[PDB]
RNA sequence: GACAAUGGUAGGAGAGCGUUCUAAGGGCGUUGAAGCAUGAUCGUAAGGACAUGUGGAGCGCUUAGAAGUGAGAAUGCCGGUG
RNA sequence: AAGCAGUAAAUGUGGAGCCGUAGCGAAAGCGAGUCUGAAUAGGGCGUUUAGUAUUUGGUCGUAGACCCGAAACCAGGUGAU
RNA sequence: AGGACGACAUUAGACGAAUCAUCUGGAAAGAUGAAUCAAAGAAGGUAAUAAUCCUGUAGUCGAAAAUGUUGUCUCUCUUGAGUGGAUCCUGAGUACGACGGAGCACGUGAAAUUCCGUCGGAAUCUGGGAGGACCAUCUCCUAAGGCUAAAUACUCUCUAGUGACCGAUAGUGAACCAGUACCGUGAGGGAAAGGUGAAAAGCACCCCGGAAGGGGAGUGAAAUAGAACCUGAAACCGUGUGCU
């Protein structure tokens, strides 16, 4: 491309709409605000969720539940993701991070049964699904917590 | 396969430049974004106006609200007033934006590829200058038969080459690291030293 | 600045997989004598926030 | 400008709270009592807080 | 080629005109730039030329970028003159 | 990302962090399922792919937030020619 | 607390490459042709738009004196380590508690942690404090005495620069003898107002007129550039005229 012949990609750029710039635009005068009322005013409107004095939804409905301080979340790897590793490879939490199967470790790595393991592997993980453990054993791989 | 020419203009040999770096079909969409981004970064954005609050005075209400027969007014520094504050004028800001790294690398390759396609890429064995002389460099460009706007690329900063070519109009000297989309796009031709060409190929 | 979440709504709703909001049910605090067993049993089961309600309150729970 | 000579204890500011949690600024003053004590080896009357006077830390002339 | 639609307020959608600045390219100007004035010119509109007078040194065009980007009314503000 | 280098640049480097790849449940927890339930019943929410980064446009929030206009409120001063 | 010597920097400066001719014009930097320099083609000025005319620029050089920074000597100050478990020491009206407040993102709450007023009031290394009521355990610290650079904030100011910032109703209120004129008892409020020409060459002289003002003459490229003297819109006010 040349600086005298620069061209944007098609659909990449559209011009902005300018209100209060004459009738022919269709956004002159009222500027798309209609006629009078609270919202026609500058900085005019209602806070989102305000229903004009009717009890709001998030006041009429009840609060529920609590958050556990000791809640543990495990990074989950399905059987299909383990397939990438060559048969007989020792799958470990460290390897998974290096492979890029897991980015954030969280509390630990938990193997889950979704998908099918097609390669025999020695898998070491903090937790395993019942299905996952059986699938690794079926391939002849050994699962270790 | 690009021929390497001595500064005299006689062929020194042949260098191979990677197809990915200098052969990819140019992406004009990415290239446009890169050029726009670089131009935005150059902007200073030091532009300011004074709003009604900023303008001097204008605290007191000019006259009583009713009875005068005048229009109701609250300050002499209101926007409709002469010497009044500016409503929503320019404010100091940055125009700089970022794009993904992969696209930045593509834009460079696309610009370099465009050069190679137009025969704008010339490879020279080396630029050897003991001292800075503009006339000598001007002769080199004439022997190389380079156009008015030329980008000379060195592997690493060369003091003599930069000094020599500084005052020549249309000629810009860069290093392989310093290569940018604007410079490559602006230049009609690119003269790259053999060492620089390899370094560019390695980087991109 | 950063937009602020509506803390009361966050305390009262949970987000599903499809981006819907699970909600608890009103009329479940007291006065259970005045309510039927079928009412009480069915009011126990949760519902989703309505589409019309979502339109009004979607920005309140963007971060949720 | 009234403080304990020994401890430097002085009035503090805070809020008076109603049952409705309405707040009005108030002061807590030190229990300062004018007592003759030895200052610079000469008997002098100065304001001293009762806390300081307790345990005979401040001699009274 | 055939035939079908095209009144319109709030309002939604689209395509454009013009202004100032910037980049790049290519141009104009004391053998007269911009501005101003006049005319029987051109385009579907916003608007664009051309000639002449005045003027006396800057200014278009193409493409892209960015906006203090368009006034007839606010008992609007300031100035001038009825 | 901050940072660091660089020309107030592009850019390079920086993987901390963020989002997605799994959901369900108040939670313990379990997992292509989970919760409810005595249920292996029924039902709710899920599974049987596409996201993410930057940016044009639209809209919203927070900022005076399209522009002009009160009567008033408060604080500190100045006044008994 | 000082001293000596050196270096660097700041506060004046110096040198610093390269163009002539022709055409138009009042004037050349323009155009045209032929050259030249460049570590200098930033910029401003010069009778129109100049890398080579001027001031400069790159580069290089320079300080009697004063100041700052810094280096090296000098000077000043000064022991550094183990082993032992008997005894001693290790910050008290303190910690802490109650009550009333406040501060902690945390509205008295289950309220830890931390401050204040009032009142009461420990322990002592087998001590004491903390880990969000509290207790036990475990773990980490060692209050109630001080000092401490850098990374951080800001800009009245100075120096050098920059702007897809303004260009005289804009930009500072203020491009100008402006916080002035003016207004107010005072606190205080608060304007308007830039442009002859390249050069002043700023109209000798003559004519009308008391003067003002004007007509010539002359200066100038231009006076329809003659003094708030570039350009000179509209409103508005006239004079004449074709049609009515
Ligand atoms: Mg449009
Ligand atoms: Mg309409
Ligand atoms: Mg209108
Ligand atoms: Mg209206
Ligand atoms: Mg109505
Ligand atoms: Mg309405
Ligand atoms: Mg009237
Ligand atoms: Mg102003
Ligand atoms: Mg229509
Ligand atoms: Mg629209
Ligand atoms: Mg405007
Ligand atoms: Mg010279
Ligand atoms: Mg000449
Ligand atoms: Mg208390
Ligand atoms: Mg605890
Ligand atoms: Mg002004
Ligand atoms: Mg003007
Ligand atoms: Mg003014």
């Amino acid at each position: 491309m040349k600086l005298h012949e620069l061209k944007p990609a098609e659909g990449s750029r559209k011009e902005r709409n300018r209100v209060g710039r004459g009738v022919a635009t269709g956004n002159g005068k009222t500027s798309g605000r209609g006629h009078k009322g609270q919202k026609a005013r500058s900085g005019g409107g209602v806070r989102p969720g305000f229903e004009g004095g009717q009890l709001p939804l998030f006041r009429r409905l009840p609060k529920r539940g609590f958050t556990n301080i000791n809640r543990k979340e495990y990074a989950i790897v399905n059987l299909d993701q383990l397939n990438k590793f060559e048969d007989g490879t020792e799958v470990t939490p460290a390897l998974l991070v290096e492979s890029g199967v897991v980015k954030n470790e969280k509390s630990g790595i938990k193997i889950l049964g979704n998908g099918s393991l097609d390669k025999k592997l020695t898998v070491k993980a903090h937790k395993f699904s019942a299905s996952a453990a059986e699938a690794i054993d079926a391939k002849g791989g050994a699962h270790e917590v | 396969n690009y021929d390497v020419l001595k500064l005299d203009g006689t062929k020194s040999g042949s260098i191979e430049l990677s197809d990915a770096v200098f052969g990819i079909e140019p992406n004009n969409s990415v290239l446009f974004e890169a050029i726009n981004l670089q131009r935005a970064s150059l902007r200073q954005g030091t532009h300011a106006v004074k709003n009604r609050s900023a303008v001097s005075g204008g605290g007191r209400k000019p006259w009583k609200q009713k009875g005068t027969g005048r229009a109701r007014q609250g300050t002499i520094r209101a926007p409709q007033w002469r010497g009044g504050g500016i409503v929503f004028g320019p404010t100091p800001r940055s125009y700089a934006y970022k794009m993904p790294k992969k696209m930045r690398r593509l834009a460079l390759r696309s610009a370099l590829s465009f050069k190679a396609q137009e025969n704008g890429l010339t490879v020279v064995d080396a630029f050897n200058f003991e001292a800075p002389k503009t006339k000598e460099f001007k002769n080199v460009l004439s022997t190389l038969e380079q156009p008015k706007k030329v980008l000379v690329v060195t592997e690493n900063e060369d003091v003599n080459v930069e000094l020599s070519a500084r005052n020549i109009p249309g000629v810009q000297v860069t290093t392989a690291q310093g290569l940018n989309v604007l410079d490559i796009t602006n230049a009609d031709s690119l003269v790259i030293t053999e060492a620089a060409a390899k370094k560019v190929e390695e980087v991109l | 600045p950063k937009m602020k979440t509506h803390r009361g709504a966050a305390k009262r709703v949970k987000r599903t997989a499809s981006g819907q909001l699970k909600r608890s049910r009103a009329f479940t605090s007291h006065l259970f004598a005045n309510k039927s067993t079928k009412q009480k049993r069915q009011l126990r089961k949760a519902r989703l926030v309505s589409k019309s309600d979502m339109k009004r309150v979607k920005q309140l729970l963007a971060y949720k | 400008g009234k403080q304990c000579f020994v401890t430097g204890r002085k009035a503090s500011t805070g809020n008076r709270r109603s049952h409705a949690l309405n707040s009005t600024k108030r002061r807590w003053n030190a229990n300062l009592q004018k007592v003759r004590i030895l200052v610079d080896g000469k008997p002098k009357k100065v304001w001293v807080s009762a806390r300081a006077l307790k345990s005979g830390k401040v001699t009274r002339v």
